């Protein structure tokens, strides 16, 4: 079980609607989560069940899906975002994260 | 037992044990926990139908039933009805890990043996969590044209008395280890007889008040 | 809430390490836990897992036969007993804490983690 | 006789689940075992009285 | 608030327990603090041992669809009790040993499933503490005259929900016993620690005490008890050794004079309560800061 | 925050050839207000609550009532400032509770 995150890295400015698609290589149907990686920090939680905003983060993130097409998106990027994003599934005892993505200064 | 002809005594009229007998290797039967010192009242198998010796008797008794069939040459008062407890007596530091014990029920014969070598048992019940380098005992019931085996547990280095009830209760040194179900008869196949088994007593329950000291 | 790790360094292939982790501010004995790693400039992959009771442990396929996991519920400790490193164990480790609190006797599911410590890097 | 009467009061269940305080906590959860131990406490304080 | 006293010293502890700021001169009872890190000792009779697992499975399905709610109740709830079957009869145990394990297969995060005690004289998880039964049967369908165990589902810091039940019929007796698990070779027949206060369960009698070797040859029985019923000793039905059991903190007596603790009569041969001198009297040891340079 | 636990009791003696009284009635339309029944027993989640017992028993000579059962409290007496840590009501059994 794996998940492909593409594109690997994209540069974006303040206000754009950034998007990442986490291809979970198979259907899990709700068991997923997302994380925020500002460089040099331990990963922090962003989204769980692919739907629920972690209350330690502002509400400007969202994601949905049904199948393998589960996504994560930004409404309007705010300047301090410039971070890496990772997805994971929690269906199985053998849980495998994805390759990652980035939003970068511009 | 041994010497006196009283350690193998003559029971008085009515079935009472004489008031001067020292109760050497006669245990107080307990069911959860044993008393050390004190005075206790209990229903105990001490009313003797009739009591015979095996050591020095040359009879060996063959097989003993509850209803009086298979009695030895018992001395003193002898009652002629059915008992519900049979008591076998054992010598000084003698043990029973050198043979077999045969119970017989209305549903078939039931064997009881003990050996740590696995080639005697066959079906070994896989008793996990035990020390494989020492002895444990087993049971071998028969269904007539059929027979099954089971692991029962452990018996100590030293046995001093063995008591069996009509409803299957199985006591060693005063504690009930097993419950074998209803039985008709019992016989003690072990070698070096006439020394390993000292006396056999047919008895029934009665209300008694007992001095006990040092659990004896 | 506070989370911290300990025990990272540099050892020879096949050696041993006492990776450690400590926690404070929450009921340690009732939450599931899982060690997760990240090779330098690579993705994140699950390593090992443990439920609140500690009755069973779960291991990764490539990690099998090398590392084992345990805690001590008495004084809030958690470990990876490490053995038999090959070449590619170089990474940073995290004792990620599972969100769900579970009854102390139950064996239940797991796999979503709220808080991560400072991270502990190791190499072979 | 007074001491024997006092020591015999320790086998009383007092209609608690069991006469052993440790056995109650081995059988029941803390919010339920407290309501069972309280019977032994009240009964044995009566024995001392 | 007029004045306060911290219950930290030995004299203040006695004042706090006696619940008075002034304590008259005399001899007061006291018990040392029990150690909390307590090993476990188990002794049991080897018996006919077949073993079954009373496994309860709980998992409930959350409707994935239009309404993406999370703080609501799930759509469906299957509960199972392993080899149970409604059309053949209630399931229960004939083997001597058994264990109860609760499997919470709920997959959702920030979620859990639990079981309550209900009106039943024992908990589902506490059967693994060497409990006796004569016959006990479980069933997801009601058993008349039995006990009911409510099942729960809990969102963290949110209203909990009831999703089912579990009915148990019990008639306590000495035929079958619950154990935590069939262990991978570790014996449940003789595994004890010595000279350390431990929580024991020896021949199905449980408590806290200290186990020692003995000098007695008591022939009869395997468990020896006091009139109160407490366990004084036991025998290993192998070699036959006798062991003794004693509480790890027996009562002491403190001698108090002029609102200060001047001495202490101890059960054993040590310098307790901070005193630098201990002497042996005919029936107890006594510790104090005295020099025996006194006449009155 | 206030909640009304309103029990409704409506029943009728069967319309038909039997103009009976002393024998049992037939239709038992009891409704527990907000009880949608697919979302668990009605657990109150407001600071304050009160209970109402409304019957629409139109038949004369007939009356509706409730009985205490084994409950440590009564349906009509809960309004006397009785305290709970949680409370739920349901037409079907809520096993482990009181009836
Ligand atoms: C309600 O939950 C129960 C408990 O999990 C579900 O029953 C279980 O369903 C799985 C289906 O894979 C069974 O596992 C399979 O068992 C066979 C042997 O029977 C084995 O060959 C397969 O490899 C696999 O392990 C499991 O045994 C079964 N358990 C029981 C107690 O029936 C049930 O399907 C769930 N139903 C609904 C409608 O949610
Ligand atoms: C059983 O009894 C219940 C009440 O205990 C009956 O429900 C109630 O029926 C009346 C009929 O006049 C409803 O009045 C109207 O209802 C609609 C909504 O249902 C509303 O929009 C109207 O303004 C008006 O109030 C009454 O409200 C209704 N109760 C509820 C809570 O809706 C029911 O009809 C009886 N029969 C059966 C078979 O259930
Ligand atoms: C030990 O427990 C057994 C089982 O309860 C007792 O067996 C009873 O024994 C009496 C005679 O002592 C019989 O009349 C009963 O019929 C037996 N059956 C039952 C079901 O109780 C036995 O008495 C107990 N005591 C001892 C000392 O073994
Ligand atoms: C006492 O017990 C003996 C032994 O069980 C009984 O002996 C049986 O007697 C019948 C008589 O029809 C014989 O067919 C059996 O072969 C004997 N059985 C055994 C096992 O030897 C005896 O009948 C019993 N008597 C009383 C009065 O109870
Ligand atoms: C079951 C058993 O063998 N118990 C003891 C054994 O552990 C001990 O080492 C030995 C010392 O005499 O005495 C016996
Ligand atoms: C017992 O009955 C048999 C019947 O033959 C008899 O021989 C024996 O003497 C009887 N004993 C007594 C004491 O009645
Ligand atoms: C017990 O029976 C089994 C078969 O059930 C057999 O292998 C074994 O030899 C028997 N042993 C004795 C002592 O009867
Ligand atoms: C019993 O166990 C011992 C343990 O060392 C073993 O050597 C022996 O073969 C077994 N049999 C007998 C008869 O002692
Ligand atoms: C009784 O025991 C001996 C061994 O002590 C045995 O040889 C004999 O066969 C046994 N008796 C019967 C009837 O099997
Ligand atoms: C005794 O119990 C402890 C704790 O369960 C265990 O670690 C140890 O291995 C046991 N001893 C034996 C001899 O199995
Ligand atoms: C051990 O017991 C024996 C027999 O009662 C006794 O003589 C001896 O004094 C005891 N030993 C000790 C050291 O207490
Ligand atoms: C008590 O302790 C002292 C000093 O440690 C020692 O000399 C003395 O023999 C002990 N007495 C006993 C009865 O153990
Ligand atoms: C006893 O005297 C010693 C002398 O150093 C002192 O440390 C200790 O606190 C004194 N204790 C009491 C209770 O007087
Ligand atoms: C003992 O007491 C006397 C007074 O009663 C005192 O003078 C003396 O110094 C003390 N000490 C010794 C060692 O005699
Ligand atoms: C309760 O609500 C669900 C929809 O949420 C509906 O399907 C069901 O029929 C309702 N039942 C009742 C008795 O109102």
């Amino acid at each position: 079980i794996q998940m492909t995150q593409s594109p690997s890295s994209l540069s974006a400015s303040v206000g754009d609607r950034v998007t990442i698609t986490c291809q979970a290589s198979q259907d899990i149907t709700t068991y997923l989560n997302w994380y925020q990686q500002k460089p040099g920090k331990a990963p922090k939680l962003l989204i769980y069940d692919a739907s629920n905003l972690e209350t330690g983060v502002p509400s400007r993130f969202s994601g949905s899906g049904s199948g393998t097409d589960f996504t994560l998106t930004i409404s309007s990027l705010q300047p301090e975002d410039i971070a890496t994003y990772y997805c994971q599934q929690y269906d199985n005892l053998f849980l495998t994260f994805g390759g990652g993505t980035k939003v970068e200064i511009k | 037992c041994v010497g006196h002809s009283e350690n193998v005594f003559a029971v008085e009229s009515g079935g009472y044990i004489p008031s001067n007998f020292a109760f050497n290797n006669w245990f107080l039967l307990t069911n959860t926990s044993s008393v050390v010192d004190g005075v206790v009242r209990s229903f105990q198998p001490l009313l003797l139908n009739c009591l015979w010796s095996v050591s020095g008797s040359q009879f060996t008794t063959g097989f003993v039933y509850f209803n009086g069939t298979g009695r030895g040459a018992c001395k003193g008062f002898y009652s002629n009805a059915s008992s519900d407890v049979i008591r076998y007596n054992i010598n000084f530091e003698e043990n029973l890990r050198r043979g077999t014990i045969l119970f017989k029920t209305s549903y078939g014969a039931v064997v009881f043996y003990c050996t740590n070598n696995t080639l005697v048992s066959g079906d070994a019940h896989i008793p996990s969590g035990t020390v494989l380098g020492n002895f444990y005992c087993f049971v071998n019931t028969t269904i007539g044209n059929e027979t099954t085996s089971a692991f029962v547990g452990a018996l100590p280095k030293t046995v001093r008395e063995f008591v069996i009830s009509r409803t299957g209760h199985f006591y060693i040194n005063g504690y009930r280890y097993f419950s074998l179900g209803d039985v008709e008869a019992v016989n003690f196949n072990v070698t070096n007889a006439a020394t390993t088994v000292c006396t056999v007593a047919l008895a029934s329950y009665a209300d008694v008040l007992v001095n006990v000291s040092q659990t004896a | 809430v506070q989370l911290v790790e300990s025990g990272g360094g540099l050892v020879q292939p096949g050696g041993s390490l006492r990776l450690s982790c400590a926690a404070s501010g929450f009921t340690f004995s009732s939450y599931a836990m899982s060690w997760v790693r990240q090779a330098p400039g690579k993705g994140l992959e699950w390593v090992s897992a443990i439920i609140g009771s500690g009755s069973n442990t779960y291991y990764a396929d490539s990690v099998k036969g090398r590392f084992t996991i345990s805690r001590d519920n008495a004084k809030n400790t958690l470990y990876l007993q490490m053995n038999s490193l090959r070449a590619e164990d170089t990474a940073v480790y995290y004792c990620a804490k599972d969100t769900t609190p579970r009854p102390l006797y139950s064996s239940g599911w797991y796999g979503s983690f709220d808080y991560w410590g400072q991270g502990t890097p190791v190499s072979v | 006789n007074s001491l024997n009467h006092l020591t015999s009061q320790l086998r009383q269940n007092f209609q608690a689940i069991s006469s052993s305080i440790q056995a109650i906590y081995d059988r029941l959860d803390p919010p339920q075992a407290d309501q069972q131990v309280d019977r032994l406490i009240t009964g044995r304080l009566a024995a001392l009285n | 608030i007029a004045n306060i006293i911290y219950c930290n010293s030995v004299i203040n502890r006695l004042r706090c327990d006696q619940l008075s700021f002034d304590v008259p001169d005399g001899f007061y009872s006291t018990s040392p603090i029990q150690p909390v890190e307590l090993p476990v000792s188990i002794v049991s009779l080897p018996v006919y041992h077949k073993h079954t697992f009373i496994v309860l499975y709980v998992n409930f399905e959350h409707r994935r669809g239009p309404g993406k709610c999370y703080n609501c109740r799930p759509a469906v709830i299957n509960i199972t009790l392993a080899n149970f079957n409604e059309t053949k009869g209630p399931l229960c145990v004939d083997t001597s040993h058994f264990t109860t394990q609760f499997v919470d297969n709920v997959k959702l995060a920030r979620w859990s499933a639990s079981i309550n005690t209900g009106n039943c004289p024992f908990s589902f998880g506490k059967v693994n503490n060497f409990v006796k039964f004569g016959s006990v049967c479980f069933s997801l369908k009601d058993i008349p005259g039995g006990c009911a165990m409510p099942i729960m589902a809990n969102l963290v810091n949110s209203k909990s929900h009831n999703i089912g039940s579990l009915y148990v019929s019990w008639s306590d007796g000495d035929v079958i016993t619950g154990v935590p698990k069939p262990v991978e070779g570790v014996s449940s027949f003789m595994n004890v620690t010595l000279n350390k206060c431990t929580k024991y369960n020896i021949y199905d009698v449980s408590g806290v005490g200290v186990i020692r070797i003995s000098n007695d040859t008591f022939l009869n029985g395997i468990t020896y008890t006091s009139t109160s019923g407490n366990l004084l000793g036991f025998k290993d039905v192998t070699n036959g050794t006798i062991y003794s059991i004693t509480p790890c903190n027996p009562p002491d007596q403190l001698v108090v004079y002029q609102q200060a603790v001047v001495g202490a009569m101890l059960s054993e041969n040590f310098t307790s309560y901070g005193f630098s001198n201990v002497v042996e009297m005919p029936k107890f040891f006594y510790a104090s800061n005295g020099t025996y340079n006194c006449t009155d």
